[PDB]
């Protein structure tokens, strides 16, 4: 086949900035390389085709260039709409193939989170199971990770972490990590730990209550 | 000029779905593309359908269960899938084939589940006796055991619009689960009353859960 590989899956720059996205193909694709844009609501749109032709409706802020197997899309006056995910594709042969994409998230300062542990609700208890919820919010950059070490137990099995997207207002993320189980298996451990590894520290931030 | 897809669609493994795409320009001049975008994945060309000769062409992984219909007189290109499997839920787009994928559609999100319309269980989350070691304080509402999507979650009918975070649903136990958090100052937390309102359209379920 013919694969399209984009150098980086994710990229972080600031408004007004200028950034360049790469895409190399597995073999000479003459100049049949097109670029598209996907926005958070799923819609896609042709940006540049045949390496560098600007499609009708695309601003001059977009530009393409390349030959052989390497191409580049360069966006010059970074605006607020331009913070979506971009894709490359070859029109040289069937099957048509695209690259993994590359997403633009806005660059900013660092922020460790505000961590909170919530003990299982009574109404749930008096039903069948018990979920422990750990909220980690408003931090940057997106990378954080967590282990549930309930005093020498790592309940990675049956955990649901969940990610938010770069909050509109202040550009951070937030993560929920739910550790749901049974009244039985909860009603014998009585010692639940929530560990959280983030840049800002080397000291793994841990939060708890023990009953 | 625009292509309008159909969906969303709920299907159980085994049934078949027929997704449409209708247009606005000289239909038969340009063929039609079908693209499968799976969730944490990129885009993949499933294939074409030539509008004038009705001759389709398939990406090699999309042979067999996938077929290409098209009803010229109305200007709709179809795409049905037989023997629906898990593997098949994803957004499907149609983009006309040109000097690049010209115009796309909105996509149609197909979900395969054999799970029934289930109402949610909103449980309230609170610190309890945990001494608030901050001028901020945080609350949450846990929405678990529901199907399908989505649930709309507000705080005080919108009045509490900032400080809120409503996390993406996680598919566990074949049903969904999401959570939301609000963060309010140390004073209006208990004296004032903070409550979360969940509503599930499918099941006409709406419930308020007041917090400790």
């Amino acid at each position: 086949d013919i694969q399209m590989t984009q150098t980086t899956s994710s990229l972080s720059a600031s408004l007004g900035d200028r950034v360049t996205i790469s895409c190399r193909e597995s073999q000479d694709i003459s100049n049949s390389l097109n670029w598209y844009q996907q926005k958070p609501d799923g819609t896609v749109k042709l940006l540049i085709y045949y390496t560098s032709r600007l499609h009708s409706g695309v601003p001059s802020r977009f530009s393409g260039s390349g030959t052989g197997t390497d191409y580049s899309l360069t966006i010059s006056n970074l605006e607020q709409e331009d913070f979506a995910t971009y894709f490359c594709q070859q029109g040289n042969t069937l099957p048509y193939t695209f690259g993994g994409g590359t997403k633009l998230e806005i660059k900013r300062a660092d922020a460790a989170q505000t961590v909170s542990i919530f003990p299982p609700s009574s109404e749930q208890l008096t039903s069948g199971g018990a979920s422990v919820v750990c909220f980690l919010n408003n931090f940057y950059p997106k990378d954080i990770n967590v282990k549930w070490k309930i005093d020498g137990s790592e309940r990675q099995n049956g955990v649901l972490n969940s990610w938010t997207d770069q909050d509109s207002k202040d550009s951070t993320y937030s993560m929920s990590s739910t550790l749901t189980l049974t009244k039985d298996e909860y009603e014998r451990h009585n010692s639940y730990t929530c560990e959280a590894t983030h840049k800002t520290s080397t000291s793994p931030i841990v939060k708890s209550f023990n009953r | 000029v625009q292509l309008q897809q159909s969906g969303p669609e709920l299907k159980k493994p085994g049934e078949t779905v027929k997704i449409s795409c209708k247009l606005w320009y000289t239909f038969t001049d340009y063929g039609m593309n079908w693209v499968k975008q799976a969730p944490g994945k990129g885009l993949k060309w499933m294939g074409w359908i030539q509008t004038n000769t009705e001759e389709p062409t398939y990406g090699a992984e999309f042979k067999g269960r996938f077929a290409f219909s098209l009803e010229t007189s109305a200007f709709t290109a179809y795409k049905q899938i037989n023997n629906l499997k898990n593997e098949d839920m994803a957004t499907y787009f149609c983009a006309r084939v040109e000097a690049g994928f010209d115009y796309w559609a909105q996509g149609t999100t197909l979900t395969v589940s054999s799970a029934k319309t289930t109402p949610p269980s909103v449980y309230p989350l609170a610190p309890g006796s945990a001494a608030q070691t901050n001028s901020m304080v945080t609350l949450g509402c846990l929405v678990k055991g529901y199907f399908p999507e989505p649930v709309t979650v507000t705080w005080n009918s919108g009045s509490l619009s900032s400080g809120v975070h409503t996390f993406p649903a996680v598919l566990q136990s074949d049903l969904y689960t999401l959570s939301s958090s609000v963060t309010v100052p140390s004073s209006p937390r208990p004296s004032e009353t903070v409550t979360c309102n969940v509503a599930h359209p499918a099941s006409s379920t709406k419930v308020d859960k007041k917090i400790i």
